[PDB]
């Protein structure tokens, strides 16, 4: 008898922090003599070097798909007015520097020898620009400018025609359009509220940031390891042991870090592998309840989804999912169908239920009591090959007006 | 990458300062991408900051629709 | 290439290391040789199951989509295609497979007046599946993917509640054909 309006937060990763390694930089630095040396194991420096490029173009890949969904930059309409809905919180503050709307900066704020990063192509203010160009789309578009060109709608028919999608009828949304702007508002401060008191809510940017850190000090620290020679030092070996053994040396030296670099290739590709299947996961469901109204169940929302809005993250994207969810069940007596005259009625797309003395036909997902009639049902058959038929007379919209 | 050239067509980024292509004001498609919000393409070789899409500002009202 | 290096020995070639040096010294230089070899051989192997992983997650997408908007209809909004999809040719190619889509996209939009409901007789009518469109004097039903206009009618039409609760409603009659048809 009753719906609630719930935010849910859904965190995906998209990219990491791109790195660029040098092998001749990494391994042994400024000498020449293992420059030299490093020329006769083959081209694993070169093959290095390709895995390196790739994933950064895999990253780069991954995360212009992702974002650059649409090749149009929508604005939003200088008059803050959606029929009582706010949006504020989604909508970027003219008054930052960055363009950036709060909850967007509250996100920014919970995260924080050869080797280098290489800084994104797509950096944090036109990817701002870009889900702020998303958000006037689906707050003034509806899934029209993700289907082609787009077309001006209100915000409540929008939301008119996701109620009919997910199977509401249009009469309780203009009776409780202020009610369900109201616990809309609600749901949005309450769950921003939780976001900034829940430091475990951006729990998986944060842990792959830590694993990214930690892989990082790791191929640091293991330069320093003495891998079975006198000394982690290679100068004080040249300079001291005879050259004829110190060559051998020095090679299980130089192969013990290129395993290890191996290694953290290996790790590196893994841990990309990871990072494009979630970010092609993000994508799927940035096509689906996104751009348009999805009616797949517990994809990306639990309930009856609405929609959802994609805020920006560090090396990541937060979703607003908006559901619906039905809530004050009541109990009724309902019946496969109604024998009137020697005939059954079959509701179009109701169902009988009954409180006790009457019988009344409601919608699948909210009760509203609805004199049968012969416009939502239709007759099949008689009504003693069903089991569980009841009593009932159907009255008829034509008959009074040539009774009289 | 990384390395200021103060130190070691001058149009300096923050990955780091190009030599031998001039920045341009204008923004067009890129071709060949760089990093940190610029890239560089082929026209003499130029550079310019990331063109998004063309700007189109829908007309929003309450009693305003568009049928296709 | 991984043949041509000599991995801190001197040769490239186990013949001339078996032919040419020492055997007490040249079998741990045959095995340092086949180590390295080895170890190149495992870097393959490893890259070619990252490669495999990609692939099959690629290949498993593909029979998805496959199974989604090739074998039926789907309703996913860009999915296996940008726009309104409708169907698609599933092509033939070498080490891989080519997708010709066919999509609906809408085109030449007007401009119109819409009102949230009828305010008929005391009685707030609101469209099953359409929407009221107003080009200027009248107001028609029509529907969200095309312009068919109608002249309101209580078949497409449902009553729900008096328009006193509505916001932003428009007066207008509505047309019931019972009224001529019993006239006559
Ligand atoms: C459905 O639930 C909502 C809230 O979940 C009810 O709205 C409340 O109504 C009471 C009095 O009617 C007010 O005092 C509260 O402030 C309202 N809450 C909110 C959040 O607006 C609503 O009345 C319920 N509907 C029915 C038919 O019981
Ligand atoms: C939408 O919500 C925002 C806050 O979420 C409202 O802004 C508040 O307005 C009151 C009254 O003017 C101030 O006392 C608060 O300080 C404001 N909060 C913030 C964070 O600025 C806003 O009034 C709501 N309504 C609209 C139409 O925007
Ligand atoms: C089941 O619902 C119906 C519809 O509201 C109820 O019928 C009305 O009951 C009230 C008082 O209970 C009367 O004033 C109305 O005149 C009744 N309507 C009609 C058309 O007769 C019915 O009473 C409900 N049954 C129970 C057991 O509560
Ligand atoms: C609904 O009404 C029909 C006829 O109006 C009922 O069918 C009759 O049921 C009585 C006893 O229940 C029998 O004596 C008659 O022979 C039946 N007539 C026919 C034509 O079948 C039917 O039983 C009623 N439904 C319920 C649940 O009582
Ligand atoms: C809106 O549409 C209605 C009906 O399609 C138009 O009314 C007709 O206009 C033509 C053009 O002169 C007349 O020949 C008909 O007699 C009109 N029919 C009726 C029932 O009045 C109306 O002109 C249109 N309005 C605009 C502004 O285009
Ligand atoms: C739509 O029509 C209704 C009645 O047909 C109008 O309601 C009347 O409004 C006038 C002036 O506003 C009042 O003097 C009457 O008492 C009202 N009658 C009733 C039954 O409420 C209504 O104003 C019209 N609305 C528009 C926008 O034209
Ligand atoms: C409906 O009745 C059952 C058993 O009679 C009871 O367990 C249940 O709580 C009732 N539901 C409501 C909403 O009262
Ligand atoms: C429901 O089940 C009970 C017992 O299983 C049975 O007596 C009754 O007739 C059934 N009612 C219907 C409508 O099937
Ligand atoms: C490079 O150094 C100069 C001064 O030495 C400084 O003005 C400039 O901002 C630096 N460039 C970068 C990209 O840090
Ligand atoms: C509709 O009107 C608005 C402004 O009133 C305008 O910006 C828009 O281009 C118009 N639509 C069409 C299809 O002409
Ligand atoms: C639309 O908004 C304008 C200004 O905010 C107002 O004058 C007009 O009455 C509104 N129309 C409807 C149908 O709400």
């Amino acid at each position: 008898t009753n719906f609630t309006i719930s935010v849910t937060t859904e965190i995906l990763p998209v990219s990491m922090t791109k790195t660029s390694v040098d092998c001749t930089m990494y391994i042994c630095g400024d000498s020449t003599e293992c420059s030299n040396l490093l020329l006769q194991y083959g081209s694993f420096c070169t093959q290095l070097k390709r895995a390196l490029t790739g994933i950064a173009v895999e990253q780069d890949k991954n995360t212009q798909e992702v974002f650059a969904q649409v090749k149009q930059i929508y604005k939003t309409p200088p008059i803050k007015y959606f029929g009582g809905f706010n949006f504020s919180q989604i909508l970027p503050d003219p008054s930052k520097p960055s363009k950036r709307s709060p909850i967007e900066d509250l996100l920014f704020n919970k995260v924080t020898k050869g080797l280098t990063v290489l800084p994104p192509l797509l950096t944090d203010e036109m990817i701002a620009q870009y889900t702020s160009a998303l958000l006037a789309g689906t707050i003034t578009s509806g899934w029209t400018f993700g289907a082609g060109p787009a077309l001006q709608i209100p915000f409540p028919m929008q939301m008119a025609y996701r109620f009919n999608g997910i199977g509401v009828t249009q009469n309780v949304l203009y009776e409780n359009q202020k009610l369900i702007a109201n616990q809309f508002n609600s749901a949005i401060g309450k769950i921003q509220d939780s976001l900034s008191s829940t430091p475990s809510a951006l729990g998986k940017l944060q842990d792959v940031v830590n694993h990214n850190a930690q892989a990082l000090n790791t191929l640091v620290k293991q330069l320093s390891s003495k891998f079975g020679a006198i000394s982690s030092v290679l100068n004080d070996i040249f300079s001291r042991l005879d050259p004829p053994e110190a060559e051998v040396q020095i090679d299980r030296l130089i192969t013990g870090r290129l395993q290890s670099l191996q290694t953290y290739v290996t790790q590196q590709l893994i841990r990309a592998a990871e990072i494009r299947a979630s970010a092609n996961l993000a994508a799927t469901k940035m096509s689906e309840c996104v751009l348009g109204q999805s009616k797949r169940v517990d994809f990306c929302g639990k309930g009856y989804h609405l929609m959802s809005f994609p805020q920006s993250a560090p090396h990541g994207v937060v979703f607003l999912h908006v559901t619906y969810v039905p809530a004050q069940e009541k109990n009724f007596t309902t019946a496969p169908a109604i024998c009137h005259d020697g005939k059954a009625h079959f509701p179009r797309e109701g169902v009988f239920v009954s409180n006790g003395t009457h019988w009344f036909v409601t919608q699948r997902n909210f009760y509203e009591p609805q004199i049968i009639t012969t416009d939502n049902t239709f007759v099949s058959g008689n009504c003693d090959v069903v089991i569980g038929i009841v009593n009932n007379t159907v009255y008829d919209p034509l008959q009074p007006e040539l009774d009289s | 990458q990384g390395v200021n050239c103060t130190e070691v067509n001058v149009f300096q980024t923050r990955a780091g300062c190009l030599i031998g292509a001039e920045y341009v004001n204008n923004s067009y498609e890129c071709d060949i991408p760089i990093g940190a919000g610029i890239c560089a393409s082929y026209q003499s070789i130029i550079a310019y900051t990331m063109s998004l899409g063309a700007e189109n500002s829908v007309a929003y009202s309450n009693n305003s629709i568009a049928i296709p």
